């Protein structure tokens, strides 16, 4: 059950948006908005 | 991601007020 | 019973997707709620219909002033989204309920009403915004 | 961008000193000075308090809220 939530470009308020749907900010209403960190395991070797 | 109550977040009263 | 009453029960988690949604006096008009009186006593009370309070309030994140016009039995007054709990219908309150609904003389809806109704909130949590609904949502 | 950790050539720890750097040029110390006040001999660490730029401030003014 993930609606894939992304956040505004401005306002950097989570949004949930799911297919067939445009691409606005549930608040103001820009057109530009980025995704969240994954959830999978990021490790890294501090070399 | 229905409620994720898990209780509450402390409901105010209608006299308490 | 009050474990199918609870099925319809409009928590404080769920109001706060549905703050600016058009058709608000259709989906909530009918479902019951257990607004909070004040120590630890409840009265269930039915959703009559809609109404808009002069004084703005913040709800955690969000913030709305709309009111709720609600009625237990006969007692009628304002209300706000701000004092409904998130418990559930106790045997205690379903009785003080009951016992209110069968002295103001309201007919208790049927099963199936409430069977049919429960739909329409899972039914509006899924729709598509697809209309032009989202304007007015910021505005 | 940032004050690194350790000097490239010798090795000594001299990321712990940029404030310290900054504070004693701010006093009343010059650059010449507070080198060696802070215990930097070797001429190859002395050039990660001379050298370097301080670009974290510019990319910290583009906070993402608020
Ligand atoms: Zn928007
Ligand atoms: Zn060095």
């Amino acid at each position: 059950q993930q609606p894939m939530i992304y956040i505004c470009g401005e306002c950097h308020t989570e949004n949930e948006i799911k297919s067939r749907d445009p691409i606005r900010c549930r608040e103001c209403g820009y057109r530009i908005m980025y995704k969240k960190r994954t959830k999978r395991l990021v490790v890294f070797d501090a070399r | 991601t229905s409620t994720y109550g898990r209780y509450g977040s402390q409901t105010p009263m209608y006299g308490s007020g | 019973l009050p474990e199918e009453l609870n099925r319809v029960r409009l928590s404080r988690h769920k109001l706060e997707r549905w703050c600016h949604m058009p058709f608000f006096a259709k989906t909530v008009t009918g479902c019951f709620v257990r607004i909070g009186i004040g120590k630890p006593v409840y009265r269930v009370a039915e959703i009559t219909g809609v109404v808009e309070t002069a004084k703005v309030y913040q709800l955690g994140g969000t913030r709305t002033n709309k009111g709720l016009q609600l009625r237990h039995g006969n007692d009628q007054r304002v209300f706000r989204l701000e004092f409904v709990s998130n418990q559930e219908f106790t045997e205690s309150e379903f009785m003080k309920w009951k016992e209110a609904m069968f002295s103001a003389g309201m007919q208790l809806p049927t099963l199936d009403e409430i069977n049919k109704k429960e739909l329409s909130i899972k039914e509006a949590l899924n729709y598509k915004f697809n209309d032009q609904d989202i304007e007015e949502i910021v505005k | 961008m940032i004050i690194p950790v350790r000097c490239f050539t010798c090795g000594k720890i001299v990321g712990n000193k940029w404030e310290a750097y900054l504070g004693l040029l701010q006093a009343e110390y010059t650059e010449g000075d507070a080198l060696d006040a802070l215990g930097l001999k070797r001429y190859c660490c002395r050039r990660m308090l001379l050298a370097h730029v301080d670009l974290i401030e510019k990319l910290l003014n583009y906070a993402p809220l608020e």
